[PDB]
């Protein structure tokens, strides 16, 4: 819920202040992971690869509360960690369904002396 | 789906792509030398004997113009395998021209793959071949020209089938037509426009025949050798490409099998914990 | 999420039974399977392959089986369906 | 299906203990495990890996271990077993 905490702080500025907010969130993998851990402890049967059955709902809440309204907007720049380098994993798969753009940081560019880490081709 | 087996087969494709990618580097390195050697040896005394013979007007007047009924084919192929599709093309063309009419060609092959591939289709026709050439050089090509001279007395014409290295990525099969010693000597003795007195005509006729034969042979080897490395490099590029595509496809299936494995084992643990 | 597809389908049958023509479009149904998978797992039901319930087939079939072309005697109405499915790796 | 293998095995022990030689051929045992698994699952017993009971190894071991070559003191009889196993995809 720490991720939702920052969201609540941002929603205050969105509605009351009416100004645009930029919500930075650590890699969503640990967010989805915590939801799976709490679910297992509570006694819920895990999902296919161990996630919680409420993955879509638990994740949909956060992904839906972040949008543009008539008062303001909350742009969220969150990192994405793919476990085991499996793009078909439920966590990144369900996340990509909501992501509108992707910022891929490349390590090679830094070595050449160019230090915007963003990759022009990989980014979409 | 037995992740252990999939991960092993993925490892095999990785090594194949690795060695396949490495041979491509060597294919380019050797192609560089062949191109450097070809550019330095190309057009060496080519058409010289043909030009002067054409300049010999009196010769053309008495030139015996007939169609050779029996010819000798000497295809040129590479000995090392996995060199590309150049060998398949040469053995394919000679096979067509030979299968059509039999007993009218000696078919003395050159190269392991050229001779091996034509051994089964044309038995009793090809009797000897040259293979395991350490290096390409005029002294060696001359020895090859001599062997063809010995076997060319029985046939009315001689021709060589080989790949023409026109571009680093374009190799077109090209075939030269050379007349035997007997026809060349009888044709050469009529030479009168170009004086030959320092060596007498009886000697110059035989010596210039070698130059006429070795020049074509030496030129063909370079073109074929350059096409070998060129075709090999392209083959490894296409092979390494296919190796990578298949390896990536199996990676997806490996991940899919990994998820199913966790699901299967996880359901078993929940089933036992339920009771 | 599990009920929304059936609710819309019933709206389409209205035009179907009254001789009218309707075209109902169903967004990606994998969301429904996840939603139904959620309820199923929470109900302590035994999950099958890929953690999907054994009756996941009947879930989608019973829905799409109601979209058809009624005869002319009943009104000649129809109900076209365009179900969508999302493939992870195009498999 | 669970007792048929042991049933036929008992018939072989007759020739074995009587100094005779008998050959018993057990057909696919995977089908026995399904029946033994089914019989165990329906008894509300805790299932093991792959839904099979925990003592499935003891099942076949107890059955095949009986086949032996008796000593001359008991008649010199022998029982030979040729169990069959069907694989799904050669795994």
């Amino acid at each position: 819920r720490v991720g939702l905490t920052g969201l609540t702080v941002a929603e205050y500025f969105r509605d009351e202040e009416g100004k645009d907010v930029l919500l930075f969130v650590d890699n969503i993998f640990r967010f989805t992971q915590a939801c799976s851990e709490v679910s297992a402890l509570l006694g819920r049967i895990p999902s296919a690869v161990g996630y919680q059955p409420t993955l879509a709902t638990d994740l949909g809440a956060l992904q839906e509360r972040i949008t543009t309204t008539q008062k303001g907007s909350i742009t969220s720049v969150q990192a994405i960690y793919v476990p085991a380098d499996d793009l078909t994993d439920p966590a990144p798969a369900t996340t990509f369904a909501h992501l509108d753009a992707t910022t891929v940081l490349n390590r090679g560019l830094t070595e050449l002396g160019i230090y915007p880490a963003v990759d022009p081709l990989d980014s979409t | 789906a037995n992740l252990k087996q999939l991960k092993i087969r993925m490892k095999a494709i990785g090594s194949i792509k690795k060695i396949t990618k490495a041979m491509k580097m060597v294919a380019a390195s050797k192609m560089k030398a062949e191109t450097s050697r070809l550019e330095n040896g190309r057009n060496f005394a080519v058409g010289s004997v043909q030009k002067m013979l054409e300049n010999e007007s009196y010769v053309q007047k008495k030139k015996s113009t007939t169609a050779p009924k029996s010819t000798l084919l000497v295809p040129i192929t590479s000995d090392k395998g996995l060199c590309g599709s150049v060998n398949s093309s040469i053995v394919r063309e000679v096979k067509r021209l030979a299968l059509n009419n039999r007993s009218a060609f000696g078919l003395l092959p050159v190269g392991e793959k050229g001779s091996s591939g034509l051994s089964r289709p044309f038995p009793d026709l090809l009797k000897s071949s040259i293979v395991n050439i350490q290096n390409v050089n005029f002294p060696t090509a001359a020895a090859i020209a001599h062997q063809v001279s010995t076997q060319g007395a029985g046939y009315d014409q001689v021709t060589l089938i080989y790949n023409h290295f026109k571009n680093a990525i374009s190799y077109v099969v090209k075939h030269q037509e050379l007349l035997p010693r007997a026809q060349f000597l009888n044709l050469f003795k009529y030479v009168t426009r170009h004086e030959a007195v320092e060596p007498e005509l009886e000697y110059s006729k035989n010596y210039f025949f070698e130059l006429y034969m070795a020049s074509s042979v030496y030129n063909a080897l370079l073109n074929s050798s350059a096409s070998e490395q060129a075709s090999r490099m392209n083959a490894m590029e296409n092979a390494s490409k296919n190796a990578g595509e298949i390896l990536s496809k199996l990676t997806l299936d490996y991940n899919k099998a990994r998820q199913a494995k966790i699901t299967m084992e996880l359901i078993e643990i929940i089933s036992g914990a339920s009771i | 999420q599990f009920l929304a597809p059936y609710s819309g389908c019933a709206i389409g049958e209205f035009f179907r039974d009254n001789g009218k023509h309707a075209l109902i479009i169903y967004d990606d149904l994998s969301k429904q399977a996840v939603a139904y998978r959620q309820m199923s797992l929470l109900l302590r039901r035994p999950p099958g392959r890929e953690a999907y319930p054994g009756d996941v087939f009947y879930l989608h079939s019973r829905l799409l089986e109601r979209a058809a072309k009624m005869n002319d005697s009943l009104g000649g109405g129809s109900l076209t369906a365009l179900p969508v499915i999302e493939t992870q790796a195009g498999d």
